[PDB]
């Protein structure tokens, strides 16, 4: 029983907010949670034995390096509280889970984009770095496939990037696969039947409605069916074998709307409007 | 918000 949280981001309101909100695609019932105690926007989340984990991000004033943690009780009205903060402030950052353990990579500090990526244990709850990416990247996001970690395109601070990198726990290093035919950055990223699927972002010059699928098997690219609408800063999960793309900025208007990609029909259905209008929010699933 | 192509 899986269902979608979004959290924080950037709001109609044209400042950061503190929203969490959960939506059960079953359902199709939205509700609010407890709202996060710092409003950040450029904000990472993920999700961890039953913990949600908001990351970083920017609150008007800073980036941060600062984490909150949500025990997700079955008996609600839960309360935010504070955790290890990461060694170094990122918006815009790519954050994922392997086994007991957060990844988070790249972002931005308000100087300069990282190349460094670091991973957290809760169960000691203390950050620590690990290699440095080949490039140094913002709105990159970071998938993990078969052991293996994945940091797409993004931003170094002069070039919208598409290129991919992937980091070997045998060697602890980061090397480039093939990369992507459109250079993103702010696109949504997720793992679905051993693709990863790229979604939307901006390429320098238009936001992006189109869609591209990594085989990981054969180290190549396609073309996957567009999305309803374009979407920048845009968060993808995927939940019971389909792929979410969640709210965003269309290059004119905050979006409130999930479309759903369904890989029996190969086609995107917008399944929600009723979120709350934002992008660079932080998105993750829970099962309940 | 000066990220490439977020909101003004
Ligand atoms: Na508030």
């Amino acid at each position: 029983n899986e269902v979608l949280l979004v959290v924080g981001g950037f709001g109609s309101q044209q400042s950061p907010i503190d929203v969490v909100e959960k939506y059960d695609p079953k359902t199709q019932e939205w509700s609010f949670l407890p709202s996060i105690t710092r409003k950040r926007r450029y904000v990472a989340s993920v999700s961890l034995h039953d913990r949600i984990y908001v990351i970083g991000g920017y609150d008007g004033r800073s980036r941060l390096s600062s984490v909150e943690c949500l025990d997700y009780t079955a008996d609600e009205d839960g309360v935010w509280y504070s955790v290890a903060p990461m060694n170094v402030r990122r918006g815009l950052a790519g954050a994922t889970t392997l086994g007991d353990m957060i990844y988070v990579s790249g972002g931005f500090d308000g100087s300069r984009r990282h190349t460094s990526m670091e991973r957290y244990d809760p169960n000691i709850d203390q950050w620590s770095m690990l290699g440095d990416m080949q490039t140094a990247r913002e709105g990159a996001g970071l998938v993990v496939a078969s052991g293996v970690i994945y940091c797409l395109g993004g931003y170094d601070g002069l070039n919208i990037l598409n290129s991919v990198e992937k980091y070997d726990p045998h060697t602890g290093h980061w090397t480039n696969v093939t990369p992507m035919a459109t250079k993103r950055s702010g696109a949504g990223v997720a793992l679905l039947n051993d693709h990863i699927y790229v979604v939307g972002g901006f390429d320098g010059t238009a936001h992006l409605s189109s869609v591209e699928a990594y085989n990981i098997r054969t180290d190549s690219w396609t073309t996957v069916t567009s999305m309803t609408t374009p979407r920048c800063y845009v968060g993808a999960t995927v939940l019971r074998g389909r792929l979410y793309a969640i709210a965003g900025y269309d290059g004119n208007s905050l979006l409130s709307s999930i479309e759903c990609y369904d890989p029996i029909i190969d086609s995107w259905e917008v399944v929600t409007s009723m979120g709350t209008q934002r992008c660079d929010a932080g998105v993750c699933v829970l099962r309940e | 918000g000066q990220a490439p192509g977020a909101p003004p």
